[PDB]
């Protein structure tokens, strides 16, 4: 039965042919389109969607002429009003390379705004190859710099599309020689970050494009169209490779240096660029009579009669679309630049655990994201093993439990608790979803029945045999590139409707993977996002869709981290003693990067306890730890280490071993909720000095007391030091015209603790690129200040994927802190203000007195 | 209610922050339009001195026969010598113009057509393109000192 499928547009190719491709796992390619804000990826998918489909209903307006893009992938009302991708969308398309071999290639269009980095992280987790779209003008900025690193950081192949080529010809009006220099500088910077892999146009690594004017090409594609039939079939491969670099052509020869008396134009500018420049120039500026002949003589392009009436820009997008034909050079770059053998085995190991391939009968899938279509909840799922049949009851495990279930699996080597039924299977089409009966290995599809057994992501599988169940692996929960630092607390206007808000908050926790939503034990609910746009978008969803109630929210806030700045005093039923000191500055950064050590002598944090020999070696060699301390490390947690500095002839290491697991558990509770205002502890080195071993008790109750006491013990160690409050710092990437730099600096001074770091001149453009950092609490309305202050000639974005925690100025134990009741607190009071106010929301100043007996507290005050 | 004892005051939420981020910045009324976030920083050079040329406003760009083909082989449009026709500059300026002046029913652009257009938005400095380039710098560099 057709049902609602009668409305989806037909594809030029038969979709059943496309589905047949999935029968061969080697014939599917998962490609994700990522890049900075407003680079062209949503408009890039337009081309592919258009080239794949016969006619688009509800179109025929200015889009047909190209005056306004067909935002086929950006369909949410909030996406249409704001003019940017907000949530990950995609489209499954049958595409053919220049060698006539066809593949089913699953496109995922990721948002470019920094706030939606959690979305591209889902794309990276799903894609085999990523298409990085960059704006020629801005070039290789920080956002693409981290996207290159993050792609290499995951195990996804990469091919670069360098978009908005129209800007050089029309906006900047650069000459072709200087234009090529810009294109080469961009590629130059790309290779500086791609480590060994060399990206170049002649390697089918790099695609040129002007998605607004409807064309994307590669050198291979270009020669295939208008030069291949002019040279011997054998020489074609050698000819393309000479179309880049310091290679010059004259009357049939190629020499590295320029010919003496002819214009010293390299091959690329002579055979590609100047053709482009002058099909741009002639289309806008030449008589249609002479022009129609040139297109027919040089490009075998026939101009329809209606075309000569077109307005200039529609005329331009028309002729260019006639020349460059269906992006086939792009699909060639994708299929050529993959080689799955090396990557797939590596990618699966990083997304889960290293191990043997799953049995071919067992079903295994990565359900990446929860998204709602037509109201109902769906699930973006990519298959790794087995065959997904509709109605096959399948076992879903939230990726949170994956860490616990995997160790419990290895324990069982020395029935599943959640399961449900998959109701529907769909393919992405952007504006539609195509119903499908089965999903094969390597497909990424939409699933409906499974969204009620996980929150953010899960691991799908089917038991199959009893003995294969001892083999399978669980997907690690995704690593959303940025941490949630924007804190907004909200309560419903009418308290009776709070359950309605609660059910809507659960939906956002599923729909916005980057968000961290929790309720404090005292009362109100907190929303943790990354940036203003993230928050303003989820609130609308919360307010105008999922709850439909009046909501009251606070001013922008943050999550703080509390730590010490000194070593502290020893200090001290039973009792135990620990002292805390600030962690090494270099070590804090490395742990923020999830790596310990440097220079190919490092261990990934996930298996750091698992490899004790190398841990001791790296700690002593790379960081300078002494011999005894290196071996004695017990645990790592959120930038803090718990080392064992007890003496062997005070507590037997045998007795300490049995209680060690509880000691770690107490260390965990303390770092989660610090003393001053219950914030997570960051960058602190907890030395376990000594513990008491009273006998004449049962161990199971003794083991219960060590955890709470070790929790309290850690609190005195941090309070006996110089306890400080740490606040996150947003980094800011400002692209602004060069003479407009003053207004950037003044606006920067008005924000506290905000300074300009590196300032790079963007080559070939008047605009400058400035990297800076701003405190998150003082970041409110800064982007909107800068845009209006600069009338749009300036622009910035704020990210937090680097994890910067600075000290909040002033002392934090200082009770005598003047904090105005109506105006912002002065600098020296920020620590005390921020901790007391944060505490008031949590409940109930903070002192050591409550944790030390009054007599011992008195003896220390005298000494 | 969240008392003054709970809220952390650090920066005043300007009125422009409410037309930009309605739902986040306590706009409240449900009937407020969510606006276009922004547009990529445009750098349209109408250099005004003839071929294309590197504008001095722009930062510099860092850098700067065993195999043979037929002697008559040539690039795709080598037959046409001039990259730039006499009316290319005007056609490009017309290309960046707004809804009325940017459209022609296929007819060739004329230097008179841009002359009337250039005079038109020069006489209305409220919109279009007269603020752009040097004019914006003069307006924005002073208007910030005057406001603060
Ligand atoms: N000159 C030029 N402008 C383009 C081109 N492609 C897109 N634009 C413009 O830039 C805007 C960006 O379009 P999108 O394709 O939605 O960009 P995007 O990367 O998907 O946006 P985000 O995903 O939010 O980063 C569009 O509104 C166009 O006006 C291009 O190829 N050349
Ligand atoms: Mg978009």
């Amino acid at each position: 039965f057709t049902q609602l499928k009668k409305n989806i547009p037909k594809t030029r190719y038969n979709r059943d042919y496309m589905l047949s491709m999935a029968n061969i796992p080697e014939r599917i390619i998962n490609v994700g389109v990522i890049g900075p804000l407003h680079s062209g990826k949503t408009s890039l998918m337009d081309l592919l969607v258009i080239d794949s489909h016969k006619r688009i209903p509800d179109m025929s307006k200015n889009v047909e002429l190209g005056w306004k893009p067909l935002r086929y992938l950006d369909n949410l009302k909030q996406e249409i009003d704001r003019g940017l991708s907000i949530k990950l969308n995609g489209s499954t398309l049958l595409c053919t390379d220049l060698e006539s071999k066809s593949r089913m290639i699953n496109f995922l269009d990721a948002p470019g705004h920094v706030n939606f980095m959690d979305e591209t992280a889902v794309a990276l987790a799903a894609s085999d190859l990523v298409l990085i779209v960059i704006d020629v003008v801005e070039g290789v900025t920080f956002v693409v710099e981290q996207l290159i690193k993050q792609s290499i950081k995951n195990n996804v192949a990469m091919c670069f599309v360098i978009n908005k080529l129209d800007r050089l010809i029309l906006d900047l009006k650069l000459p072709p020689m200087d234009a090529y220099l810009k294109l080469n500088h961009i590629i130059a910077n790309i290779n500086s970050f791609t480590k060994g892999n060399v990206f170049s146009p002649i390697d089918n690594n790099i695609i040129f494009a002007s998605t607004k004017l409807g064309f994307t090409f590669t050198i291979k594609e270009f020669v295939s169209y208008y030069y291949a039939h002019s040279i011997p079939s054998s020489k074609i491969d050698d000819f393309t490779t000479r179309l880049w670099g310091s290679v010059y052509y004259h009357k049939g020869n190629f020499r590295t240096k320029p010919f003496e008396n002819v214009e010293k134009y390299p091959t690329f500018v002579e055979f590609i660029l100047i053709p482009l420049y002058k099909i741009f120039s002639y289309a806008l500026s030449m008589e249609k009579d002479k022009l129609k002949n040139l297109l027919r003589s040089n490009f075998r392009v026939n101009l329809s009669q209606e075309a000569l009436q077109y307005d200039p820009q529609p005329f331009l997008k028309h002729v260019l679309q006639l020349i460059f034909r269906q992006q086939t050079g792009l699909v060639d770059a994708i299929t050529r630049c993959y080689q799955p053998f090396e990557l797939f085995d590596n990618k699966t190991a990083h997304l889960s655990i290293p191990g043997k391939s799953t049995p071919e009968g067992t079903l295994w899938a990565h359900v990446l994201k929860t998204v709602d279509y037509g109201g109902a909840e769906w699930s973006l799922v990519r298959i790794y093993s087995g065959l997904l049949k509709r109605g096959d009851t399948v076992r879903i495990l939230d990726t949170s439990q994956s860490e616990s279930r995997q160790k419990r699996q290895l324990h069982d080597i020395s029935d599943e608790t959640p399961s449900c039924e998959v109701e529907e299977i769909g393919l992405l089409g952007g504006r539609y979803v195509y119903p499908v009966h089965e999903a094969h290995k390597g497909q990424i599809v939409l699933i409906k029945g499974i969204s009620s057994a996980y929150i953010k992501s899960a691991t799908l599988y089917s038991v199959k045999s009893k003995e294969d169940m001892k083999q399978l692996k669980f997907f690690k929960p995704l690593d959303y590139i940025t941490e949630a630092v924007f804190k907004i607390v909200l309560q419903p206007l009418l308290p009776r409707e709070l359950p309605k808000l609660l059910d809507a908050l659960n939906k956002i926790s599923k729909y916005y993977p980057g968000v961290i939503i929790k309720v404090e034990e005292s009362g109100e609910h907190v929303i943790l996002g990354n940036g203003e746009l993230y928050m303003d978008c989820l609130l609308y969803d919360l307010r105008a869709s999922y709850a439909k109630i009046e909501i009251k929210i606070s001013d922008p806030l943050t999550v703080f981290s509390e730590s010490c700045s000194n070593e502290s005093f020893a200090s001290i039923g039973l009792s135990i003693s620990v002292a805390a000191e600030p962690m090494d500055s270099k070590m804090i950064q490395d742990l923020s990067r999830n790596t310990l050590g440097k220079g190919q002598n490092c261990l990934d944090i996930d298996g750091i306890m698992d490899n004790p020999r190398k841990l001791s070696k790296i700690l002593r060699t790379e960081y300078g730890w002494d011999s005894l301390a290196s071996r004695n490390v017990w645990s790592f947690y959120n930038g803090n280490v718990l080392i064992n500095d007890t003496l062997p002839d005070e507590i037997s290491p045998e007795l300490l071993s049995k209680y060690k697991e509880q000691i770690i558990q107490g260390f965990y509770w303390a770092v989660k909720e610090g003393p001053l205002a219950e914030e997570p502890i960051y960058g602190v080195q907890y030395k376990l000095l000594s513990i008491s071993v009273p006998s004449d008790v049962n161990i199971d109750v003794m083991k219960s007391q060590i955890i709470p006491l070790m929790k309290k013990a850690c609190y005195v160690g941090l309070l006996t030091a110089i306890p400080i409050l740490l606040e996150p710092i947003y980094e800011v990437d400002i692209t602004v015209h060069a003479p407009l730099l003053p207004i950037v600096e003044e606006l920067m001074k008005k924000r506290r603790g905000s300074r300009i770091y590196k300032t790079i001149k963007v080559a070939g453009t008047p605009l400058l690129e400035v990297r800076g950092q701003v405190p998150v609490i003082e970041s409110a309305g800064f982007e909107t200040d800068l845009r209006l202050s600069t009338n749009g000639l300036g622009m910035c974005q704020l990210y937090f994927w680097h994890k910067i925690w600075r000290k909040v100025p002033g002392d934090v134990l200082d009770k005598d802190a003047f904090i105005p009741k109506l105006k912002p607190a002065p600098i020296n009071s920020l620590s005390r203000d921020f901790v007391m106010k944060t505490r008031r929301r949590k409940g109930i100043g903070p002192t050591l007195e409550k944790y030390i007996s009054a007599e011992l507290y008195a003896q220390l005050r005298e000494n | 209610f969240n008392s003054i004892d709970r809220v952390i005051f650090r920066v005043p939420i300007r009125s422009e922050y409410k037309v930009a981020f309605p739902h986040l910045y306590n706009s409240r009324p449900r009937s407020v339009r969510i606006p276009w976030y922004n547009n990529p920083v445009s750098c349209i050079i109408q250099n005004d001195e003839p071929a294309l040329f590197f504008d001095p406003s722009l930062n510099p760009i860092p850098h700067f026969g065993d195999f043979t083909l037929p002697e008559d082989f040539a690039p795709l449009l080598a037959e046409e010598e001039e990259l730039i026709l006499p009316n290319t500059k005007d056609a490009m300026s017309l290309y960046h113009s707004p809804f009325p002046f940017n459209r022609t029913k296929g007819k060739m652009v004329r230097a008179q057509d841009v002359a009337l257009a250039k005079k038109w938005f020069l006489q209305h400095p409220d919109e279009e393109y007269p603020v752009k380039v040097k004019v914006s710098y003069q307006k924005l560099l002073k208007n910030y000192v005057l406001n603060e």
